[PDB]
């Protein structure tokens, strides 16, 4: 695998430090790495594809070396190069493709392809060199069984989850309570709401919980939090709990009151913040749990009374929230973020090649799908295929 | 002159050279050699196969010989542009010194 | 502290290039360096550690040198290897937090803890050496007082504030005039509101303004402006400036008319644009004002003339908004953004290591209370912090 | 053009790798490419600006080459040197914006400047290298 | 001078130095050895020239 790595850096290093002019002392250093390459290859045979709509390409190697002597590089040089740089572009394209569609339920973190396996042989480690692409940096630093970690700007912990909880209905759906939420992505919106504004509630106060448990623990977040929940602050038609009917939600947002935002590791609170809006740290968490509360208002103007009477029929619905987003943070397991195009590139080639659904990722390499069920092999296999993936896009774009 | 030469004093293949008995050792070397100046050479000496053809002024089969060769010469012009550029490191000095 | 720097990119450019194969001529002028650190170490003590949760930890140096004799790398040369770089390592972590948690008023720029003075020593900037990191670059040039600058993603340089300014009430609060915002982060929104959709206003229009002071300066902004503020586009009960009563607010939103922006500095006006949505590039202000107008729609069809009586009660509240948002931008001061994870880093070490409050920054590193007062040495101090941060992120994520 | 990119990574890993401290030998492949620009750049003569309110300022060769002082450098290396970096910043804002204003419907695809028509000629590709940005 | 000089009489012997003809023999015995003095002349004469 690693083998697999430097066959890039040394390309990209390469069709970008060997160009018609520069001086040889800038690439001595290189040039050898480069030619040792060759040599371990030359003699053998590969062969990729196989599956799907992919193409079984063939391989053979038997090539010339380059020159050391020349204070610089003269064109010549160059297109005599670049000649042979092209048949090992076009080559580990076809490798990186062949080994990012297999899948293993066993042994998903090893070696798949036929290509591939012949790489890990001992013969070809005379080839490894600069290990510095964040990816195969931690590649390593875990195959040695250490602690990992990456970087993610909006990174996509929540599976898509749309819904509500009616916590006090009634066939007429004309005095609810309850909550409803988005949850997708890096973000979280989340209303309670109260049809009777509290008007028979303990202090006039309605308390109201939202808990989401990540898959995987985030650390070093950085999150914004803002009061009120915009998306759920318009007039709706919702369908009842059962399907079999709609019932109507007609908002009136109120600031949310007594709002506590807790980040709990395995139950416990490592950060929380009472009313903090703006941003806010959450340093090392696998859940969040939202309490804020609807507070009937003790002083009201006409304008205000009028649409909270002392019985029904409830027609503006008293309505609190809250919106949570996570802008970065680390997560020492691979996921999908706004950033990165691990997801899109390893998705792209398997739709792209018609690849066949397999026994470990779900249909589509859905998103949703996979972090809900976030498997070890998953994981396993979900990680060897980004790291490919980033090694590619070192080269191919 | 592979061993002795070019390979080491050109600092390519430092592992000399070992053979056994391909189809012409002279020739292979191409293959894997990165100076054009040195790899015509190659191809053409590996050829100029003594262009076994000919039927003239009546029935007289004279394996002949390149144009080329004949006085478009160049092959020589060529021959000595690749030596042109074969000076360089590898072993002790009195060496290269010597050879170039 | 340049110093610290190399210390790491010493062991990242290691624990990277040095690998199980490759020819040592690819390392050759790295190994060098390596070594020369060891012994200027060697023979030195030191001591982190000893405030608040934070371990007191002493280490000693007595270390063996490096191969400089082999061609290639095998298995065991690494392996004698890793085992003294996981020393320093597992070192410099220590090292990095206990200065990531000392704070000072007077100097708030230079170093602090015991472990640190001592590297500023003469002795030891015989290993300086490759200071490509974006921060550390920046460190220096600041050094030197030359032109600095970062970039950042949805920058984090609007304090949170979300409040409103009634420029016409009463009591009742049914015939109100005024705007409301919130201004977080990167981001602005900003409505006006005139209950009497501007019935007897000259020229049937209600000039609104919002001005947004920056605390540091940012260039080469790319901003997306949109009319409308999703935000205020609901009906809401608030409470009134007194706290004494809760008012009513139920827009109707209309195109806002008249729509400037100005990005100025030092009141000057660097950019304006005129009712442009869309994509817009402010490059050097301290200010952003936004003005905009409702103007009574001349022309109504029945149903929005009944929204508008010529007399109260107004019921349906007209309202404009804007929303603008700074996607990148420049900043000579270190700032929170989006995705640098410095501000979450800092603010982790102390949370974790139950760092007492100091004289410097606010409590719990909150980024709203410092950047409403910026000082020099909250600047100075964040810097310092920050720049250590990424340092420590080059080996320990 | 290509040749423009150059001259800034040589800057950076420059103004980057030159620091009070570090042995020779980590930057023996780099001192070498810088020398190599100056010489090449001695002796011909350049002209920026000449639009807008863009000044026009002119600017000239004239520089010493790099010593190698062995053993890691001593402050009084880097100063000699950050001297003449400075020339070459300076310069090269003024040769970017310079390029980064005039626009061309025929062919809008090459260099429009009287400062980088004279750099995509030959006797300047000696220069080019790193080429990963 | 390496190898009968500097080394053998600076506690610096243990591979009285092996040498095998071209590469730079001053040179190479600069990045070996650590002493200051002794490390400038190293760079002063090796890369020394007109």
């Amino acid at each position: 695998m690693d083998v697999l790595y430097s066959l890039s850096k040394t390309l990209k290093d390469a069709r970008d430090k060997i160009v018609e002019g520069t001086l040889y002392s800038n690439v001595s250093d290189l040039i050898q790495q480069f030619n040792q390459m060759i040599i371990t290859m030359n003699g053998n045979e590969f062969q990729t594809g196989g599956i799907g709509n992919l193409p079984i390409r063939n391989w053979n190697f038997d090539f010339g070396l380059l020159g050391t002597t020349l204070l610089n590089l003269d064109a010549n040089y160059v297109e005599t190069a670049r000649n042979t740089i092209d048949y090992f572009v076009d080559f580990v394209d076809n490798v990186c493709m062949d080994e990012m569609v297999r899948e293993s339920q066993r042994n998903g973190i090893a070696p798949q392809s036929d290509s591939l396996i012949k790489l890990s042989g001992i013969k070809f480690k005379r080839i490894n060199f600069d290990n510095s692409s964040e990816y195969i940096e931690n590649w390593n630093l875990q195959n040695r069984r250490q602690r990992t970690g990456f970087t993610f700007h909006k990174p996509n912990i929540f599976p898509y989850s749309a819904s509500f909880t009616l916590n006090r209905s009634q066939p007429a759906h004309d005095n609810l309570m309850g909550t409803m939420w988005l949850n997708a992505g890096s973000e979280i919106q989340v209303a309670g709401f109260d049809y009777s504004c509290a008007i028979n509630a303990p202090a006039n106060t309605q308390q109201f919980e939202h808990i989401v448990q990540l898959r995987r623990v985030l650390t070093t977040a950085t999150i914004t939090l803002l009061p009120d929940a915009e998306r759920f602050s318009f007039p709706r038609v919702i369908t009842s709990a059962d399907g079999a009917t709609t019932w109507y939600f007609n908002p009136v947002i109120l600031r949310p009151n007594n709002v506590e935002i807790e980040f709990l590791l395995n139950g416990q609170i490592i950060n929380t913040y009472q009313a903090r809006f703006g941003t806010i740290i959450a340093r090392n968490f696998d859940t969040i749990r939202l309490s804020f509360q609807l507070m009937r208002p003790p002083n009201m103007t006409p304008a205000v009374a009028a649409l909270f009477p002392n019985a029904q029929p409830f027609e503006h619905h008293a309505t609190v929230g809250l919106t949570l987003r996570i802008e970065s943070a680390v997560c020492e397991s691979v996921l999908a973020d706004a950033s990165e195009t691990m997801l899109a590139n390893v998705t792209s080639v398997r739709q792209e090649y018609a690849i066949p659904v397999g026994p470990v990722f779900p249909p589509g390499m859905n998103w949703t799908d996979l972090i809900t069920n976030y498997s070890p092999s998953r994981e396993d296999n979900l990680q060897r295929v980004f790291t490919v993936a980033s090694i590619r896009s070192m080269l191919v774009k | 002159i592979v061993n002795t030469i070019i390979y080491p004093a050109f600092g390519m293949q430092r592992m000399h050279y070992r053979n056994g008995d391909p189809q012409t050792p002279f020739q292979i070397a191409e293959q894997q050699i990165q100076n054009f100046q040195v790899a015509n050479w190659l191809h053409f000496v590996n050829n100029n196969q003594f262009r076994q053809v000919v039927i003239d002024g009546v029935l007289n089969q004279v394996l002949n010989d390149n144009i080329r060769d004949g006085h478009v010469i160049n092959q020589l012009m060529e021959a000595l542009m690749q030596l042109s550029r074969q000076q360089f490191p590898t072993m002790p000095v009195d060496y290269k010194r010597s050879i170039q």
